RNA sequence: AUGGAGAGGA
């Protein structure tokens, strides 16, 4: 299980990977010292020579160059020694470890492995400075941030497992992914801030820019499209322009909570051939989402069509908004005078409710729910006392936040953000819970040597009745302290416990393939399924599609 | 066993392995300078020399499929079909 | 080295959670993730 | 080459509905109570206060990467302050002998209402807007 | 650790300035934010660049070969 | 005379204040990123090490070295080291030199640059005196010494740019704005209440007009006169960081041209 | 600065960590499990300080 | 709770019903219960409907449980795994874990099962059988370095 | 002199101690609304109250500034990647000797501290320099 | 360690020339200028200057990745003009206005004193 | 009624009334019977399971089943011609685009699903953290462990 | 890393010009992205932040102790009667262009500190090499010009896209191959290669 | 080169 199973290997390498916006989604930014040191047994062939007894002369640690020749008798012709190594006439057949160069297959890699794509194929641009550089989307499948992650780069050897990377792993063939038979490849961050920013209706651009996004995008056709605005200035609109990105024959229909063919909202999205109609782009859209603008443009395109699909909205957008910019101040984390005043209010009920409800219960008046103590229903009380106290606070602030509100904008984006991190940052942080019931009594009776004995009271129980915004107390912070921990705890069990589950899933089926009768079984024959999924069809190529025989009236049926 | 030229359940669209590993064994024998069967059209690439020698068709393999009793399939890369 | 020479080992029924007590004796926030995380503290 | 849509108009409504730039409008025709527009207007650019009137055309008239002005020394279908080139998406039967179009300016949309621009208005890529006064 | 030569981020230089400014602090006795002001630091990343800077050297000094 | 109208307003020997009226952007811009980090200057770009017993490290010395000031007047008339036909350095090129300083006092004996000396024949020309501003008379801090510590040192100086290292940075910190009361809407203002009670006038204020609300958005106004200041780091006199800027601008503009005609 | 409450052995500078275990002579009473014959448990931990 | 079910006149409506939730387990008596829909009745245990209800609805309750965790968690994980997975352990007749006890237990290869969990005594025993081996595993031709009968090397090429 | 006491855990248990020695015991009777919501001097009796809350931190924590401003588990990070922060491990490197020694070029004290570091000696042998920092989305790298 | 030496962000290397004009396939009369060894410095003033020629369709610039020194200036000009010669002007214009900037703040500079 | 099915009907729908630029006041010229017969020898050429047999042919009637009640609900004379008016020429290409893009989609033997399946299903277990009921890790312990001891085992009763 | 969870690597540098810069001159010597700031709630560090820059102008020390009554308001009163944007904000302008930036920037000084793990530390690479002598298999660690390891569970995703030839490259001529002999008869490597 | 412990990264 250690080695046999999983071998150490030749030919590797790892490094820290940082991202890069002008990087095509199919490609691998390999540091030049690694492309050094990585080779790829060439065979000498007539079509090749001249570029290869270049790579030889080139020796070995200056780019585009070469180390070992390999020859009849097999012997090693080492190029860093040996008196003939600027010399070396090339006869064919021989073989000539070269330097791993531009656009060769090589598979990477980020541990821990769980996917087909944790294993990608790509393209290997080389550069300069000391990290392995990515396209940002390719991060979902590989799981990757730059926190300071290691990568691991394999590759092949012979012309044969250079096809099967290429023409089974590679990144744009992993695009639309069996998993939820969705893609699982998006737009992220900055693309995702940006392409938001640029679309909404307001935003304008004139000539100058127009001119040089136009410029950026690879695939323009050279052709300046007509400006939405034609009047006392030319400009054209943000989704105008983008729209240039979008391949031909796309046709992309939404809808949303409020959309009418006209999305006062600004709402949904239409996209009627390779341009949109109207409403903002952003994640649902441009996501890595199921009805999806990279669903559609993998399956009607092609998988190569869209992996430039990623280029391109990505070299306009970030360009874009390179000259908008965008920040986080803690102005974003204020809130109205009043609505911190309403806020806190907001929070002074839930705190006589609770009162209120331990005031009763302790006079013996309160009922217990059935199946539960006393005790039980009144905990369960107080509880759903306070989360619906720091969701209306949390709201309460939300509903400020106008339009212009940093967060509140990666939040419509999609970007990161969710309601609860609002909700804790501008208004309380709302109750702290360990065991899933909240915080104990670990001293006698007590929380903290602070409180008196049997205080079962929203503070001293660990009711965190202040936002990061304003600070937490000194218990308060303690408690939350608590929460904090049994978080990262399980966050270490959970994924212990994890990764050996996958690793009897995987020992369980792994012999399990389709069979050329189209039949699903293992090593033996013994048939598991007698019809892969039981309808024959991989999963890459299946769609969510609305069956308009099963809703609707009888009557409108046969209307 | 055998399996005669009829009869044969087996997809006579090419699968994805299939090519990929003829595309490979091609781009193998090709790359140690065997002659090529279709007019280099300024392409040198041992694999991208593969690709062309495929889409029209000249290619002198024989896919050998297996079914689970042990018998097995015939195909040659002519009757193939190469959607994909 | 400061935070190193007020360390604390525990080896091996939920001795991970910040138990109540700790408050002002062991720090809430230093300790490792993973491996032995809320095993070893410091003071 | 040549208009095919006609008449003036009497802004009912303004929008802003947050934001700054655009405003979205609801005017009636004068003349044909079967007639009513909704449209986005760049307000920023040419001002539409409500109880205005404003005259509204199409055309589709006066496609190659758009040439800047020098121009400036070229006629141009432009008595008007304020003029649009969009797309057609969408054709509504609202029943009878009544009918409503579509467009997208790039994103500045438009409803228009009535039922003389049957054998009028098609279904196309062309479709200028010109506003004036 | 010596003050640095010319603020990193602004680029002026500040270390002709750490002398004078010990003294517009120790003798004249006008509180730091007066002190970096005369010593025209005007903009606040070459301000830090003094106010925060700790003169270790003093202290390595004081070992003995 | 014709174009660009410079007015300066506020004149030191670090600073100089000026409005520039009718300028593109465009150019108004690429001038400062030229007076940041594209006219030449002199610093020292090698130092050979003798002796070391100080609390400081060789290469930790070396770099202070590199940020020390030097008359720059004059290096025009100096060679780039890599273009001139010697071998290493020499002296139409580079200016050599030295820094020697041993402790003898009981309380900590300094270095400062003003200790630094020319030994290179200078040829005449006005360049490589360690520069000092310092009210005293001795510029920066080298290092400090304590009884018994030498140190004994070789700088040779080179001709360079602010791209091949911010020691060659001519110029400090460039102040520049350009229309004060948002008047073109090139920022959209983060607000709270009220974006102008909120947000501050800058003095730039004051010379430009007020923007009379009732007045509709100005949409075919452009960018004009720029609000800018260069400060100096005193290599170069502050006027000839815009006069050098604008002449080295100028000049790699004008290298495309000529690159056309060999073409 | 150096604040000491290390040894040094062989040039290197070593530092021992407190070691925690569960404090002597004390009672404790267990509820124990479901399937148990013994459904409470008391139990010392005995030693000679 | 409720229930999208039928209106007469076609449409799906919304019909509540009332729904009745236990801690605890014995079916082989609930069900045989008057008033209660037997046809509908519930347990979160498929270990139980599968001794009950027999193995084949006993798959049905294993997937819409592991159905449940993954969905319930956020995701969407398409049938076709789950399906397998589920068929997997659900095939031999009973329900056959997923640890050391389940499949590894499974007649199948020696040089296979070995590479699980019980690594020494699997081939103890197999090699006290005088047990054959396949050789169609994956994890043997792995172990074998060879080409394992895998996408590329399902079929065999020849000219 | 019996002003101050050494409690265990144990002992700790039979006490009752304050938070804030001001604001938690003078009398009872304008509110700012910036500042925090504390909940009250409830229960009299205090047998003993506490130095102060700071105090509840270790020698990494007390290094955060305001880190009653942060979700807890990342003060737990920043408590464990201090320890990995590159500066002046003592003004003795020149002399000692060790398999890997780091120092900082130009150390600085903190602009924003906690009361604690005083005591840390951290402004004094500061790991981390007061850099310029933008937040904002610029070229996407 | 991978890192290039900074001289090479204005110093050309071997072969490299400063232009490299070549014809662009999509549109006519229409042409993308390498510009090898410089950056925004310049090319972002040679767009907008290449903008009030009257003459001219169309003038972008882009820095293809900014770990090195180059950057793409396409322009498109009339049915006439030739696209060198509008950048021939477009650069003779820019000279023009320094070479008066420069004047005009030397005169300005002599009258102050301090 | 939305499913995960092979062949997105809906867009090459919308690719068919592009592709052939189709006008929404003039009349078809599609037979009833080209339409209605079409969509039933369409349906027997939509081959997943290939065998002559008796078995066989009784699976694949069995592997369609599905999509042809999408297929049939689609491409019904009705919809046909009054929510899209294709053409006769427009129509044969959707019914024989539906076709090719169908035959895609179909399984390769070779595809190792045990491996995948496992993946599929192990990989979003690992993106689970954290009413009574066990749920998430814990569960999924539970379940492929066939755990016997079961922490929150219940009845629903309707 | 900042001084809150708040960690990253370099992904460039960009000198002082093509950087964005305020109106004053000033350029930052650090660029971190918006998008770490909504998801892990990190706010002492937009706090500290404001402080520092109040600290920096005005000339004292500031005091980010933890249980206090400093709030980001009187920090902002303080910054307000010192001439900019209350909240740490500050109009920008484009390295690249000169034009305004349309959105104002946070930006301050804020206590930053650099962690060890720097990318030459890590940055390995190997190609043949070293083998242990047990198993013909490669040595373990950068540090001995070793291998990585072609993991049991990496061996599972070859496994699934179907790569059977690369799954075996990876497995026989990167590691170890051997050539063993086998005795028709027993089935054994009891033969004695007398090879040549 | 082998065995054995501890800290650390994602
Ligand atoms: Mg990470
Ligand atoms: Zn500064
Ligand atoms: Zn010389
Ligand atoms: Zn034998």
């Amino acid at each position: 299980r250690g080695n046999l199973m999983g071998k150490r290997v030749d030919f590797s390498a790892r490094t820290v990977i940082s991202g890069d916006p002008n990087l095509e989604l199919d490609q691998v930014g390999v540091p030049k010292s690694i492309a050094k040191t990585l080779t790829y047994p060439e065979v000498v062939t007539p079509y090749n020579i001249d570029r290869l007894t270049q790579l030889v002369r080139n020796g070995p640690n200056e780019h585009p160059g070469a180390k070992y020749v390999i020859r009849d008798s097999g012997d090693r012709i080492d190029l860093r020694y040996s008196k003939r190594a600027g010399d070396i006439q090339l006869q064919y057949g021989w073989k000539v470890e070269r330097h791993i160069m531009d656009n060769d297959p090589v598979l990477f890699n980020r541990q821990p492995s769980l996917h087909k794509m944790s294993m990608m194929a790509h393209r290997v641009k080389v550069i300069p400075y000391s990290t392995f550089r990515l396209n940002l989307s390719v991060t979902s499948p590989y799981n990757a941030d730059f926190d300071g992650d290691e990568m691991n780069l394999h590759v092949p050897q012979s012309e044969e497992t250079r096809a099967e990377l290429s023409q089974l792993c590679a990144v744009p063939l992993q695009i639309v992914s069996p998993q939820s038979n969705k893609p699982c490849m998006g737009i992220v961050q900055d693309t995702l801030c940006g392409i938001r920013k640029l679309t909404l209706r307001d935003t304008f651009i004139e000539l100058d820019q127009v001119l040089n996004m136009l410029y950026w995008v690879p695939d323009w056709d050279g052709v300046i499209p007509t400006p939405a605005i034609i009047k006392p200035k030319p400009l054209w609109s943000g989704k105008q322009i983008l729209s240039v990105a979008i391949p031909n024959g796309i046709h992309l229909q939404r809808f949303d909570e409020g959309t009418t063919l006209l999305s006062p909202k600004d709402n949904g999205m239409l996209i009627i051939d390779g341009q949109i109609i109207f409403g903002v782009v952003e994640k649902k859209t441009v996501g890595s989402s199921n009805g999806g603008l990279i669903h559609v443009v993998t399956r009607e395109k092609g998988p190569q069509v869209c992996a430039k699909l990623f280029g391109n909205i990505q070299k306009v957008v970030n360009f874009w908004l390179l000259h908008n910019g965008f920040s986080t101040g803690i102005g974003d984390t204020i809130a109205d005078g009043p609505t911190m005043r309403e806020i806190t209010e907001t929070i002074a009920e839930a705190k006589k409710k609770v009162l209120d409800v331990t005031k009763e219960a302790q006079a013996n008046l309160l009922t217990a729910k059935h199946g539960m103590t006393l005790r039980e229903s009144f905990e369960d009380n107080v509880v759903r006392f306070l989360n619906e106290a720091r969701d209306k606070a949390g709201r309460l602030a939300e509903v400020n936040l106008k339009d212009l509100n940093n967060v509140k904008q990666m939040v419509m984006a999609g970007s990161k953000g969710s309601f609860i991190n609002i909700a804790q940052m501008s208004a309380c942080v709302g109750q702290q819970s360990v065991e899933g019931k909240r915080i104990a009594f670990g001293f006698v009776d007590r929380t903290l040597p602070h409180f008196s004995k049997d205080d079962y009271s929203p503070e001293s129980k660990g009711f965190v009745e202040n936002s990061y915004l304003r600070g937490l107390t000194p218990q308060e912070f303690f408690f939350h302290a608590m929460g904090g921990r049994e978080g990262l705890i399980d966050t270490a069990v959970k994924t212990a416990e994890t990764g050996y589950i996958q690793r009897r899933l995987v020992k369980a089926l792994e012999d399990i393939m389709v069979h050329y009768d189209n039949t699903t079984r293992n090593s033996l024959g013994n048939v598991i399924q007698f019809i892969y999924g039981e309808d024959g069809m991989d999963a890459a190529h299946i769609e969510k599609q609305s069956l308009d025989t099963i809703g609707g009236s009888d009557a409108a049926f046969e209307k | 066993k055998a399996i005669p030229k009829d009869q044969r359940a087996t997809t006579p669209y090419m699968t994805k392995y299939e090519r990929a590993r003829i595309l490979g064994t091609r781009a193998l024998q090709i790359s140690m300078n065997a002659p090529v069967f279709v007019d280099l059209e300024g392409e040198t690439d041992p694999l991208r020399i593969a690709m062309k020698e495929l889409a029209e068709k000249k290619i002198p393999l024989v896919i050998r499929r297996y079914l689970p009793d042990g018998s097995f399939e015939d195909w040659s890369v002519e009757e193939l079909i190469v959607d994909l | 080295t400061l935070s190193h020479l007020r360390r604390t080992n525990t080896p091996i029924a939920k001795p991970r959670q910040l138990h109540n007590t700790h408050w002002g004796l062991v720090c809430p926030a230093e300790t490792p993730e993973g491996q032995a995380c809320g095993l070893v503290k410091n003071l | 080459s040549n208009t095919l849509f006609d008449d003036i108009f009497q802004v009912s409504e303004v929008d802003p509905g947050r934001y700054n730039k655009v405003c979205r409008i609801e005017a009636a025709s004068t003349t044909q109570d079967q007639c009513k527009l909704t449209l986005d207007i760049n307000v920023e650019l040419f001002p539409v206060a409500a109880q205005d009137s404003l005259t509204v055309t199409i055309a589709s008239s006066l496609t190659r990467s758009w040439r800047p002005p020098q121009a400036g020394d070229r006629s141009l279908a432009d008595d008007y302050d304020y003029v649009m080139y969009g797309t057609a998406y969408k054709f509504e039967e609202v029943s009878k002998d009544l009918i409503a179009v579509y467009y997208s300016f790039g994103g500045l949309l438009m409803r228009l209402e009535g039922n003389y621009r049957n054998l009028n208005n098609l279904k196309q890529e062309n479709a200028y807007l010109l506003i004036r006064r | 650790m010596i003050v640095p030569v010319r603020c990193f981020s602004c680029g002026k230089v500040v270390g002709d300035k750490w002398e004078s400014y010990l003294n517009l602090l120790q003798e004249d006795e006008l509180d730091e934010g007066t002190a970096l002001s005369r010593l025209g630091l005007k903009r606040y990343c070459c301000r830090r660049m003094i106010l925060t800077h700790v003169d270790l050297i003093e202290k390595f000094l004081r070992y003995n070969p | 005379e014709e174009g660009p109208q410079v007015k300066i307003r506020e004149a030191s020997k670090d600073n100089v204040d000026f409005i520039l009226s009718n300028v593109d952007l465009a150019m108004a811009n690429s001038l400062r990123r030229v007076m940041i980090a594209e006219i030449p200057t002199l610093a020292i770009d090698s130092v050979e090490v003798e002796t070391n017993t100080t609390v400081l490290a060789d290469e930790f010395i070396a770099h202070r070295l590199g940020l020390i000031p030097l008359q720059s007047m004059d290096i025009e008339q100096l060679e780039y080291s890599r273009d001139c036909f010697c071998e290493d350095h020499c002296d139409k090129c580079s200016v050599v030199l030295t820094l020697q300083a041993f402790g003898e006092s009981e309380s900590t004996t300094n270095v400062y640059s003003k200790d630094l000396v020319i030994v290179s024949n200078l040829m005449g020309r006005n360049i490589g005196h360690p520069i000092i501003q310092d009210k005293e008379g001795n510029g920066v801090l080298i290092c400090k010494l304590r009884k018994g510590q030498e140190l004994k040192l070789t700088c040779v100086a080179k001709k360079g740019i602010a791209k091949e290292h911010a020691k060659w940075g001519p110029a400090a910190a460039i102040e520049f704005e350009y229309d004060p009361w948002n008047k073109l809407k090139h920022t959209d203002y983060w607000y709270e209440q009220d974006s102008a009670k909120e947000w501050p006038q800058s003095k730039n204020c004051e010379y430009e007009d007020p923007p009379n609300e009732g007045d509709p958005f100005d949409y075919k106004a452009q960018a004009d006169t720029f609000y800018m200041n260069v400060e100096s780091v005193g290599s170069i006199p502050v006027d000839q960081v815009v006069v050098r800027g604008i002449d080295t601008l100028q000049k790699k503009v004008a290298s495309i041209l000529l690159a056309l005609t060999q073409m | 600065f150096d604040m000491g409450g290390y040894f040094i052995i062989n040039g290197s500078e070593k530092v021992l960590i407190a070691q925690e275990r569960s404090a002597g002579n004390i009672v404790q009473v267990f509820k124990k499990a479901a399937p148990s014959p013994i459904s409470h448990v008391a139990e010392i931990r005995s030693a000679l300080e | 709770y409720d229930r999208k079910v039928p209106s007469p006149t076609g449409e799906y409506v919304k019909e509540p019903e009332w729904v009745l939730e236990t801690d605890g387990v014995n079916l082989s008596e609930v069900m045989t219960v008057p008033g209660i829909d037997p046809t509908r009745i519930y347990t979160n245990s498929f270990i139980d409907i599968m001794e009950v209800l027999g193995i084949e609805a006993g798959r049905a309750a294993l997937y819409k449980e592991v159905y449940n965790v993954i969905a319930s968690d956020g995701s969407y994980v398409n049938y076709r795994h789950m399906a397998l997975l589920v068929d997997v352990m659900t095939t031999q007749g009973g329900l056959t874990s997923v640890t050391r006890h389940g499949f590894n237990r499974s007649n199948t290869g020696a040089l296979m099962r070995c590479s699980f969990e019980e690594t020494v005594e699997i081939l103890f025993e197999a090699g006290a059988s005088a047990e054959l081996d396949d050789c169609r595993g994956v994890s043997e031709n792995v172990i074998l370095g060879q080409m394992a009968p895998i996408g590329t090397g399902a079929f065999d090429v020849m000219i | 002199e019996g002003l101050v006491e050494y409690i265990d855990a144990e002992e700790e248990e039979s006490i009752l101690i304050a938070m804030q020695p001001e604001d938690l015991e003078p009398a009872e009777a304008d509110v700012d609304p910036a500042k925090r919501i504390r909940v009250s001097h409830h229960a009299t009796t205090f047998t003993h109250c506490e130095i102060h809350p700071s105090m509840i931190l270790g020698v990494a924590a007390s290094i955060i500034p305001f880190p009653d401003h942060n979700q807890s588990p990342r003060n737990t990070y920043q408590s464990a990647m201090g320890k990995q922060a590159m500066g002046v491990f003592l003004t003795n490197y020149n002399v000692r000797m060790d398999t890997m020694a780091n120092i900082l070029y130009y150390p600085q004290k903190p602009l924003g501290t906690t009361r604690a570091m005083e005591y840390l000696k951290f402004r004094e042998l500061p790991a981390g320099q007061n850099a310029i920092v933008a937040i904002a989305c610029y070229s996407g790298y | 360690m991978n890192a290039p030496d900074r001289f090479e962000l204005f110093l050309l290397g071997e072969g490299e020339s400063k232009l490299k004009i070549d014809p662009d396939t999509k549109a006519p009369n229409a042409v993308v200028i390498t510009f090898e060894k410089e950056d925004h410095t310049l090319g972002n003033l040679i767009r907008a200057e290449l903008l009030n020629d009257r003459k001219v369709l169309f003038a972008a610039y882009k820095v293809e990745h900014p770990f090195f020194a180059r950057f793409k200036l396409r322009i498109q000009t009339t049915e006439g003009y030739d696209p060198k010669d509008a950048l021939k002007n477009a650069c003779n214009s820019i000279i023009n206005k320094l070479g008066a900037l420069k004047t005009n703040f030397e005169t300005e500079w002599n009258l102050q004193t301090l | 009624a939305n499913w995960p099915l092979p062949v997105n009907i809906r867009r090459i729908i919308q690719n068919a009334q592009q592709t052939f630029h189709i006008d929404h006041t003039k009349p078809s010229d599609l037979t009833i019977k080209d339409i209605v017969l079409g969509v039933k020898d369409l349906q027997e050429n939509l081959l997943v399971l290939r065998g002559k047999n008796e078995i066989i042919q009784n699976a694949q009637r069995d592997a369609v089943t599905l999509f042809c009640c999408l297929l049939r609900s689609r491409l019904a004379t009705r919809r046909v011609l009054q929510e899209y008016r294709l053409t006769k020429q427009a129509f044969d290409w959707v019914l024989s685009n539906i076709e090719a893009q169908f035959l895609r989609s179909v399984v390769h033997p070779g595809e190792m699903v045990g491996v995948l399946a496992a993946q599929s299903i192990g990989e979003p277990a690992t993106q689970m953290t954290l009413k009574k009921v066990t749920s998430g890790v814990p569960r999924l312990k539970e379940i492929l462990n066939v755990a016997k001891n079961m922490k929150t085992p219940s009845l629903t009763v309707y | 890393a900042s001084r809150h969870g708040q960690k990253g690597t370099i992904g460039i540098t960009y000198r002082r010009e093509d950087m964005p810069f305020t109106a004053e001159g000033i350029v930052p010597d650090l660029i971190i992205n918006p998008h770490a700031i909504p998801s892990r709630m990190t706010v002492a560090h937009l706090i500290e932040c404001l402080l520092s820059k109040v600290a920096a102008l005005s000339g004292n020390e500031g005091d980010a102790s933890p249980f206090t009554d400093i709030t980001v308001e009187g920090i902002s009163k303080l910054l307000r009667e010192h001439g900019y944007q209350s909240r740490g904000f500050e109009v920008m302008y484009n390295g690249h262009t000169g034009k305004k930036l349309m959105a104002q920037i946070f930006f301050g000084p804020t206590y930053y500190q650099r962690l060890r793990h720097m990318v030459d530390d890590k940055i390995h690479a190997r190609a043949r090499g070293p083998m242990q002598v047990l198993t013909r298999q490669p040595v373990e660690g950068r540090s001995r010009d070793g291998g990585l390891r072609f993991g049991e569970m990496e061996r599972d995703c070859m496994i699934a896209h179907g790569a059977a030839s690369f799954l075996k490259e990876r497995l026989m001529e990167a590691s170890d191959a051997f050539r063993v002999h086998i005795c028709g008869i027993c089935g054994l490597m009891t033969v004695i290669a007398k090879l040549n």
